[PDB]
């Protein structure tokens, strides 16, 4: 059997897609070209009135230039797609500061990477994790102090541990560690594993005393946003904005729609009473959230 | 109190204006939030399998995240995507 070029994928890119347009119609539009794989939409942005950036991914054995031309002057629900051929990623393996291959700072990064993996495994609810077994052994210092007391740079053993943690973060949870960012939609987008970040070559001058500690303060400050729990208003603040109670607004639905009429709705029409409760929760989840989408 | 009443209007106007749209439904609507997370964990478990496949196979056995082995990382990242798509050891042979 011939081997397939599954890592390579040519794709389309759409600049402005409307929020009312779902994936369904974009998929079924592009579905009938042979070698179609998957559509990917970005998070909508309030600055452009919540318009999404699309990405229609195709197989390598397909002429994307023809398919990009085919859909060039085609609208979809009062919105011109007008695709452009999304070229492949040139510079994948990017550098960061060369300080990060040091004994003390790698030890710091093993602690933070271990914390991230514990959190992300709980959050996503996988599994326990075999790469997090006896990590505490590598976090502790081990020195010959007594032999100095009586008588008187790279450490690859730590780096090989770190890499298994950092590769897990990147491959599984789509978290590029050194750049300090998530790539949440990667699994739908054309290139599944694109831009990974990597340690620098080496520092030319001496490694300073306080500069190593200053990196660790700055580096941990960038990582803290990535483990941010979703916001919520207080009980009083949420109620003052107008948190609709489920059972109360179910009563408002029944009275608008005497004793024989109430027993008909609860028993026979059991689907409607939950549908109201769902649309109450739909509204309350939007209300409770203290970081809503809104016009700037 | 105006500011309190002002934020009620904006919020309720936005809930009306973006009620039936896919992205908004997906974030807050109970049915669509549940069916999103099943897809997410299903697709995430597929990425976990790939990491565990690359471990025992030894695709990062002698592989440090350093620019000296920049070409080796790209070769591994390709092998990761091939396993995500679901290709066998035969399908990896094009990298050799």
């Amino acid at each position: 059997c011939k081997p397939r070029p599954l890592h390579k994928t040519c794709s389309l890119f759409m600049r402005n897609i409307a929020p009312n347009i779902s994936r369904a119609e974009i998929i079924s539009l592009c579905k009938r070209y042979p070698g179609f794989m998957r559509v990917a939409l970005s998070e909508p942005q309030p600055e452009r009135r919540f318009f999404r950036r699309g990405w229609v991914t195709f197989d390598r054995s397909v002429n994307i230039k023809e398919i990009c031309w085919n859909l060039q002057n085609i609208r979809l629900r009062e919105c011109e797609l007008s695709p452009g051929v999304n070229r492949d990623l040139t510079r994948r393996v990017r550098n960061i500061n060369g300080i990060t291959q040091h004994k003390q700072i790698v030890r710091n990064d093993i602690k933070l990477a271990a914390k991230l993996i514990h959190t992300l495994d709980d959050r996503t609810q996988l599994w326990q994790n075999p790469i997090l077994k006896n990590i505490t052994d590598y976090l502790i210092e081990e020195v010959s102090a007594e032999e100095e007391e009586l008588l008187g740079e790279r450490d690859e053993k730590l780096i090989k541990v770190l890499d298994k943690l950092l590769l897990y973060l990147r491959i599984v949870h789509s978290l590029d560690y050194y750049n300090t960012c998530e790539y949440p939609n990667e699994d739908e987008m054309p290139n599944r594993c694109g831009i990974i970040h990597v340690r620098g070559p080496m520092p030319p001058n001496r490694i300073s005393h306080g500069e190593v500690l200053e990196w660790q303060k700055t580096f941990e400050e960038k990582l803290t946003p990535l483990l941010s729990v979703r916001e919520s208003l207080s009980e009083e603040e949420a109620q003052k904005m107008g948190r609709k109670d489920p059972e109360q607004e179910v009563e408002k639905f029944v009275t608008s729609n005497p004793e024989f009429v109430r027993k008909h709705i609860f028993n026979k029409h059991a689907e409607k009473i939950e549908e109201v409760k769902k649309e109450v929760a739909f509204f309350n989840n939007f209300l409770t959230d203290a970081k809503r989408p809104a016009l700037p | 109190d105006y500011k309190l009443d002002f934020r009620r209007q904006q919020m309720q106007d936005f809930f009306l204006a973006h009620k039936d749209e896919e992205w908004f439904r997906s974030k807050y609507h109970p049915d669509e939030v549940g069916k999103r997370r099943q897809e997410a964990r299903g697709a995430l478990q597929n990425r976990l399998r790939v990491f565990l496949s690359l471990m025992e196979t030894g695709w990062f056995d002698n592989l440090l995240l350093d620019i000296d082995k920049a070409d080796a990382i790209v070769k591994m990242l390709d092998a990761a995507v091939i396993k995500m798509e679901g290709g066998t050891e035969n399908d990896l042979r094009i990298l050799e």
